[PDB]
């Protein structure tokens, strides 16, 4: 009985050992990782809502048709998103109206990365391959 | 504590202790590699040594899991079990580790002295993480050979200015040059402490030091010198980021008329758009890094980061980049001890600067739009995956040749690597091809082409110059001097010195020799600028004198040789030795 | 779950722009902030989307800070 | 007027002789004079009106340069306080040598070297005035969001919950702040107005909380008997730069302990007290801020005031249900306390708003002095007037540190005195008397057909306006009215009354028109009615007493009240956590263990969907189970021997939870 | 066995002792560092004092007492303005030199809540929105 109570402590302090070393391994590699998993996590949670508007911005960021400031809520506010090449602008600009974030935008003013204003009618598939892409497009929420 | 298995990336709480980077293994993996080497220490989040009052065995099957530790055969608690049994090493995560059949590749890399030549043919065209771990124990074993360098001692002092020098006995010796540096002691009763940083150099006349130091104290004759050592970090980063072939330019944009004079390459500039990662191949003076700054030209937007293994590659690199691009957006990024005197011109060490310029051991952590990296047959795995680890980037170009001399490889004595050996990247350009590829010289003369055109490259090299007939080959014996371990050819520099006053053209010619020592002591006698072959790389000049010190071979090399004569613009007179070298090419008479 | 997935996406949103270092810059920070308490003060799911697609755009106007096509090709 | 004048004694004799000539009560401008506590309260609620009309520069602590070792110091050797008047030190050394620790510490608590080193302050983002800018730049503080435990979240939603139009929905976040936060939380001390009391009418109910408060103990102990809870906390400004509350409760002896409490009761100590943001979960998107008191307050405050303290602890049965758990049937027990032989029974409850910010502060010297009377004989009256004044100095109107800078704090109490919550269930006491007070003289008289209670009413009013020195006899009659009509609950700012409702109606007893009367003219506030709640059918319990509501179940063979809380709350501390490693859930199974022992009374709740919370956490808690042993077999390759978290999945551990067996 | 208890004691006992000790010593050496930290920051604060004014205002007193709020207002060589929005700066401190506290300041720094420098220029009525309000002034004593 002596034997199988100091068994017992030792077996004890095994599991002691164990339950610590398992919280310490544990709480560590998740402190490590906190950006990558956060950021896997928040794009997950994003996948699932499924919403049209973020579904749009995502794939047009995807592109590099990012925004250059918080897309607005106001009617009649300004947003400055920039295009890459003009296969991000066919499908998204059709004449002087825009389409992003499952919104319908008025195209306003249109410059390069020389801040050079470019008319709506110089966007073509021969004159733009001259141009100074990307071009940055302000618009105004209609 | 744990980790992550090095050649099947299982998980795992167990290191090899007698190799010398410790790295992870799973506990197949782990049985596999010791049951079958010379290998016998594994260690745990404990050490698996005996837990006696006193025992030494560290013998894994030798020892049980006995109580609460590691116990050997006699010392154990009368209860069990056996650690390194069942087909495995019992560790942490040991129902979750599949093994592998890399224990065969893993167990020649971690008893290899990298001696011989397979070595290295076998530490390169194994697996990805075998690529990075036979770097990272190559860099450590090649630390630790310094450690087998003679202890130093000072005789006396006549000169102040030059010190005396004495090893100890039954020892090899360091060679004297700037590379090495040591640290000092006192241990008579009375300050086994260090005295200083100091570094060497070797006098031409009787036994002397010409030596440097950090600080000013004097040597009572009991102090002395050690070689210090360079610990070497522990690296993640893939050699090579996997390739992707993009359909159109993604964050890259072309220019409005790049210029007159890199019209040429516009069609490698849009593949380099195309691609992940681009190699350019070309044979010396052809258009390589001429064609890097016509890249930064041709997307002027993009934030790019020039760097390569040398600094007088990466410093001509700069003079470059300094002739064509915008001044006011350069930087030129240096060590903290910038034991080289680097270039200064632009803004120095401002990391976040438009166009970047660095070595590759002193790169700093940042991003980029492309990296330009250069001159990679100097560059080993070590260097490529410091370079994709600190430098992030959205497209990578790699530029050089594996005709041209390939890094130091100061351990392989025995055999020759070939060139699609070097590294990964030559290895990818010898194998399927370089990825844009130009051969035509625009900066050496007809003559000089015309007779690498037979060294080197078989006979592909057609060239644009006139044959000024400034290429002189020369007859002369050159008597040896194996001064500082390292050859000086004291009658060689003595037919220069007497046939430099008879040339009024060539008081400018650089002077490049194989031999540091040699290239280096030729300064009192001449006064010419001075420079080896190996940093020689990379950088022109409008004239040259090469002198073939010593017939070996280190200087009979012909990739040496023909980075060697292939930095002239418009003349070169170089004195050879071998009486097939010298017959090779074909120069002028004297 | 449509309105609660949106109130708890919104916090992972601002916990990744604190992570960004957004917190520097205090005038974004006072926008992130609002939008990310007035999601979480809504009722209507339109307005908590609106402002969810508002609050995103903070994340995506800034180029450098992630990878979005690492992160989209992991889905 | 001068600005160094700060001695206002003559001005203030003659306001008092120009508009209160014929007030024939002796009139103290400086309450270092006063007879008792009845005449501290008197003469400072007459200082309270006197101190508007005088520049509000000439307040705070006086300072004074003295030398220690030759070098100069600027220390504070007295106050210039708004209701007490000007009181000095009386331990000044104007020439010294060696500084102890104890003096260290005295002279690095005080702001008189801080604002005296610092730059001039003027921030326009609040009205409060500023003293001074510590640093050379202002530190604008946020408040992090939540951490988000995606496992419960997908766990709870594989359970059916967080549906469209379902009952149970989150609405407790963290709610993340700007920059200008904190300054924007300070500000809310703009509620805080100087309100003089009626002193004829505050004597009283001084009287009849102070019978409230007879049946415990208090008095001086000894630096050895004091019991600090949690030692690793913050020390305030500017202790918390060196190390924690441990750093100084093991600095300094039991000597130079008490040496430093034997110091406050004859010198002033002034006290900075930072603002701290507060990081937790609530349902409403303002800011929290708690004041962050130095160890030199609170050390001294605890010596004072832990006996009483400790005393009302450790008391069940009483009015301030301070140390009464809710377990093991203590809310039962609670809530047949408060139900004590009422006629015709009502419960009530109110609110406070914005309640530590718009407290006057002469109910928060009336709580001080009725914290107090304890002191009747370990303490002089010099010694009470001096712990007063350093209560003042240190919580009442101190020096708050608010990003970097110091600003005055107009009154009312900071939450983070020693004596805090008990001090608060004072004022909250005193709150009600006067309601009572009020409906009982503002009744008609000719209408009131009891013949008791119509001469109660007149005795009440020769009480308050026609006498001056305490009828006992009559203390005891209306406090024995109060407990047989009036029967409290109090915890600190949360008060359950189950009150008589024919004299309520008749206007014998306090209801929510008076309390909201009272609270207009005595706090400042307007306290809205759809905050207070009134519950005519006792088999309900109180609608919401500490968050908690009550139902009433049949536990084993009886009927007892059960405390449940929302929901929503649960739910939101299982789905939202203040750390990264909060998220992991096998670390944390113990925090899940402690919610659904929080969340198990809602197992007997009518709606189905409150009682599957608890079901839900059991579930939670056996899964995590299963993948923490999971884990461990993975990493090794044994399980443990002893496992005894099978219970915790068992319902018989939280049921034995609230049975009163313990 | 009756002599090994008495060993048991002798043990725990010595480790009791041990600990207590080497708690002892620790709490006494850390005692130390704080005392040294108080006098240096006190003695830090002695030496910013501005002691002319300071001496004037302090000999200015009858009783040698003066309110601790007036020791900034009237001796502190810089003046620290937080400003919450455009029209407050309007109001206290526009232009290079203001008027506070009966005393003359002149403008020598302005930062934004961001603690980036702003020009005099930049704050005007159109350039509000841009930029990150409260606005630091600091001025020193004229
Ligand atoms: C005897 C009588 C009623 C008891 C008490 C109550 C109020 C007292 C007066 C005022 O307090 C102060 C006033 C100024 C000087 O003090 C002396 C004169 C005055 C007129 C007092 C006279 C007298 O003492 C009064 C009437
Ligand atoms: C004896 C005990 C379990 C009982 C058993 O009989 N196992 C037999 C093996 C399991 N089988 C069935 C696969 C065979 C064995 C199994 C796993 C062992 C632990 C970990 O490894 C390492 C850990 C870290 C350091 O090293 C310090 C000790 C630690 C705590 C170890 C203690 C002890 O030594 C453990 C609990
Ligand atoms: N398109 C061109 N037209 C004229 N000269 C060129 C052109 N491209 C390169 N050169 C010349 O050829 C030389 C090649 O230099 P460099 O690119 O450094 O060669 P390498 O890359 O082999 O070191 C440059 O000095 C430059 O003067
Ligand atoms: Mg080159
Ligand atoms: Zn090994
Ligand atoms: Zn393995
Ligand atoms: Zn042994
Ligand atoms: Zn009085
Ligand atoms: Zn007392």
């Amino acid at each position: 009985d002596r034997d199988a109570a100091m068994q017992r402590k030792l077996e004890k302090m095994a599991d002691q050992a164990m339950t610590q070393m398992y919280k310490q391994a544990r709480s560590e590699d998740k402190r490590a990782k906190v950006t990558s998993a956060m950021q896997t996590m928040l794009f997950t949670m994003l996948r699932k809502l499924d919403n049209d508007a973020l579904n749009n911005i995502i794939n047009n960021a995807r592109d590099g048709c990012v925004p250059l400031n918080i897309i607005p809520l106001t009617t009649a506010a300004k947003l400055m998103v920039v295009i890459p090449d003009y296969n991000t602008y066919k499908n998204t600009c059709d004449g002087t109206t825009f389409t992003y974030a499952s919104a319908l935008w008025e195209i306003q003013q249109v410059v390069d990365a020389d801040s050079k204003i470019v008319q709506l009618s110089e966007i073509s598939m021969d004159n733009s391959p001259n141009l100074a892409w990307p071009l940055i497009v302000t618009a105004l929420r209609a | 504590a744990v980790g992550a298995c090095v050649l099947c990336n299982s998980q795992t709480s167990l290191r090899c202790g007698a190799c010398i980077r410790r790295p992870f293994l799973c506990c197949k993996c782990c049985y596999d590699h010791v049951i079958s080497t010379s290998h016998k220490l594994v260690l745990s989040v404990n050490p698996y040594v005996c837990n006696a009052p006193g025992c030494d065995v560290t013998d894994v099957t030798q020892l049980y899991l006995g109580g609460m530790s590691y116990y050997c055969k006699s010392h154990k608690p009368p209860i069990s079990f056996p650690l390194c049994a069942n087909g495995q090493v019992f560790g942490l995560y040991k129902n979750t580790c599949v093994g592998s059949d890399n224990v065969t590749d893993f167990n020649a890399i971690a008893t290899c002295d990298w001696t011989n030549a397979g070595d290295y043919i076998l530490a390169n065209t194994c697996t990805e993480r075998l690529k990075l771990f036979a770097a990272e124990t190559l860099k450590a074993t090649e630390e630790t050979f310094k450690l087998s360098y003679g202890i130093a001692t000072v005789r006396e002092v006549l000169s102040d200015r030059e010190l005396h020098l004495s090893w100890e006995v039954g020892k090899p010796r360091p060679p004297l040059n700037r590379n090495y540096v040591f640290t000092g002691y006192r241990v008579t009763k009375n300050s086994k402490v260090q005295i200083g940083e100091y570094t060497f150099e070797k006098g031409d006349y009787g036994d002397a030091v010409v030596y440097r130091g950090t600080t000013t104290y004097k040597l009572n004759v009991g102090d002395y010198f050690v070689l210090t050592s360079h610990t070497v970090m522990p690296l993640s980063a893939p050699t090579l980021v996997p390739q992707e072939h993009y359909v159109r330019i993604t964050g890259l944009y072309p220019t409005l008329n790049i210029s007159d004079e890199f019209s040429s390459n516009v069609a490698n500039y849009q593949k380099v758009g195309m691609q992940k990662y681009s190699t350019l191949q070309g044979p010396p003076g052809t258009g390589k890094s001429h064609f890097a700054i016509g890249l930064a030209l041709y997307y002027p937007s993009a934030r790019i980061v020039y760097t390569a293994c040398s600094h007088a590659a990466v410093d001509a690199l700069c003079e470059k980049a300094l002739k064509y691009l915008p001044i006011d957006k350069c930087s030129r990024i240096i060590p903290a001890r910038a034991r080289v005197e680097c270039f200064d011109k632009f803004k120095v060490n401002s990391t976040l600067e438009q166009y970047v310029f660095c070595t590759v051991n002193a790169l700093p952590e940042t991003t980029a739009d492309i990296v330009v990296f250069d001159e990679i047959s100097m560059a080993t795995n070590y260097d490529l995956s410091v370079v994709n680890a600190r430098l992030r980037a959205k497209h990578y170009v790699y530029i050089g040749d594996p005709a041209q001399l390939p890094a130091p490889r100061t351990l392989l004595t025995k055999g020759t690597l070939e060139p699609e050996y070097f590294n990964s990247v030559c290895r990818l350009m010898k194998t399927i091809g370089p990825d844009m590829f130009l051969g035509t010289c625009r900066r050496c003369p007809a003559e000089i082409v015309d007779t690498v055109s037979a060294l080197v490259y078989d006979n592909k090299l057609k060239a644009h110059k006139d044959k000024s007939a400034q290429c002189f080959k020369m007859f002369y014996k050159g008597v040896i001097t194996h001064d500082v371990s390292s050859a000086i050819n004291r009658p060689q520099i003595g037919v220069v010195r007497e046939f430099l006053t008879r040339n009024p053209a060539w008081r400018k010619a650089v002077f490049i020799s194989p031999y540091n020592s040699q290239n280096a002591v030729a300064s009192k006698i001449l006064g010419l600028p001075t420079q080896t072959v190996d940093s020689s790389q990379g950088s022109e000049y409008d004239y040259v004198i090469f002198t073939q010190t010593t017939e070996t071979a280190h200087s009979c090399n012909v990739n040496r040789f023909n980075v060697a004569i292939t930095r002239a613009k418009v003349g070169i007179l170089c004195i050879m030795s071998d009486r097939d070298l010298y017959d090779k090419l074909q120069f002028t008479s004297l | 779950s449509k309105m609660s997935d949106v109130k708890c996406t919104s916090v992972v949103l601002l916990s990744v722009l604190q992570q960004l270092r957004v917190e520097s810059s205090s005038k974004l920070w006072a926008q992130c902030v609002q939008l990310h308490n007035d999601i979480l003060l809504a009722k209507d799911t339109t307005e908590a989307f609106e402002k969810m697609v508002s609050l995103l755009s903070v994340l995506l106007s800034m180029q450098g800070a992630v990878d979005i096509n690492k992160l989209c090709e992991e889905m | 007027w001068d600005l160094l004048k700060y001695d206002f004694t003559e001005e203030r004799l003659k306001l008092f002789d120009r508009y209160f000539k014929y007030w024939d009560q002796t009139y103290h401008p400086n309450c270092v004079n006063c007879l008792d506590d009845r005449c501290i309260l008197h003469c400072a609620n007459f200082n309270v009106l006197f101190s508007t009309v005088f520049p509000p520069t000439s307040f705070g602590p006086l300072v004074r340069k003295i030398f220690v070792d030759g070098v100069p110091f600027v220390v504070s050797t007295g106050y210039h306080f708004r209701e007490l008047g000007v009181v000095h030190n009386q331990d000044v050394n104007l020439h010294s040598s060696r500084l102890s620790f104890k003096e260290l510490l005295v002279y690095a608590a005080d702001p008189a070297m801080h604002a005296a080193s610092g730059n001039l302050l003027l921030d326009k983002r609040t009205t409060c005035f500023s003293v001074a800018a510590l640093t050379n730049n202002v530190a604008f503080q946020t408040v992090k969001p939540g951490n988000f435990n995606k496992d419960f979240y997908d766990f709870a939603v594989s359970k059916g919950f967080f549906k469209e139009g379902s009952s149970v929905e989150l609405k407790h976040f963290f709610f993340a702040q700007d920059g200008n936060a904190a300054i924007s939380d300070y500000d809310y001390y703009r509620y805080n107005l100087p309100t003089m009391c009626d002193i004829r009418q505050l004597l009283f109910v001084v009287e009849v909380v102070d019978k409230y408060f007879d049946c415990y103990d208090g008095g001086c102990i000894n630096a050895n008997q004091v019991i600090v809870n949690n030692l690793d906390k913050s020390a305030g400004f500017p202790f918390n730069k060196w190390g924690k509350a441990r750093l100084y409760y093991d600095s300094m002896s039991y000597e130079d302990q008490d040496a430093l409490f034997a110091y406050t009761k004859r010198n002033v100590i002034p006290t900075i007290t930072q603002m701290n943001l507060k990081y937790a979960i609530s349902a409403k998107n303002r800011a929290r801020t708690v004041a962050g008191v130095s160890i030199c307050s609170t050390m001294t405050n605890r010596q004072f005031h832990q006996k009483l303290l400790k005393s009302i602890a450790a008391t069940r049965g009483a009015t301030v249900v301070i140390g009464t758990s809710k377990f093991y049937g203590g809310w039962h027990n609670m809530l047949k306390t408060v139900y004590s032989d009422v006629e015709n029974p009502h419960l009530m409850g109110w609110d406070y708003p914005k309640c530590d910010r718009a407290m006057p502060n002469m109910l928060r010297i009336m709580a001080s002095l009725v914290l107090a009377r304890k002191h009747t004989t370990c303490c002089s009256l010099s010694h009470r007037f001096y712990r007063l004044a350093n209560e003042c100095a240190q919580v009442l109107s101190e020096m708050v540190m608010c990003g970097g800078s110091l600003y005055v704090k107009p009154g009312g109490t900071s939450s983070g005195d020693a004596t805090t919550a008990y001090a608060n269930s004072v004022f909250n006491i005193c709150q009600a008397v006067t309601a009572n007070v009020n409906a009982l003289l503002s009744t008609d008289g000719n209408k009131i057909a009891d013949k008791y209670v119509r001469n109660l009413q007149h005795r009440l009013y020769e009480c308050l306006y026609r006498n001056r020195d305490v009828d006992t006899d009559f203390v005891n009659e209306f406090y024995a009215y109060l407990r047989k009509h009036f029967s409290m609950m109090i915890l600190s700012d949360d008060a359950v009354v189950c009150f008589n409702s024919t004299y309520a109606s008749q206007g014998l007893v306090a209801s929510i028109k008076n309390f909201k009367s009272v609270l207009y003219y005595q706090n400042n506030v307007f306290m809205s009615e759809a905050k207070c709640w009134t519950e005519t059918d006792l088999t309900k319990g109180p609608h919401e007493f500490c968050s908690q509501h009550t139902m009433l179940v049949k536990q084993g063979d009886d009927y007892v009240y059960l405390p449940y809380p929302d929901p929503s709350r649960i739910l939101g501390a299982g789905c939202f956590v203040d750390d990264i490693v909060k998220t992991d859930g096998t670390l944390m199974i113990e925090r899940f263990v402690s919610l659904a022992i929080d969340a198990y009374p809602l197992t007997k709740h009518p709606n189905q969907e409150y009682a599957d919370v608890f079901h839900l956490y059991l579930q939670y808690i056996r899964k995590l189970h299963d993948e923490l042993t999971g884990h461990m077999l993975d990493m090794y390759s044994v399980m443990l021997t002893n496992d005894n978290t099978s219970r915790y999945w068992e319902p018989e551990f939280y049921e034995a939870m609230y049975t009163p067996h313990t």
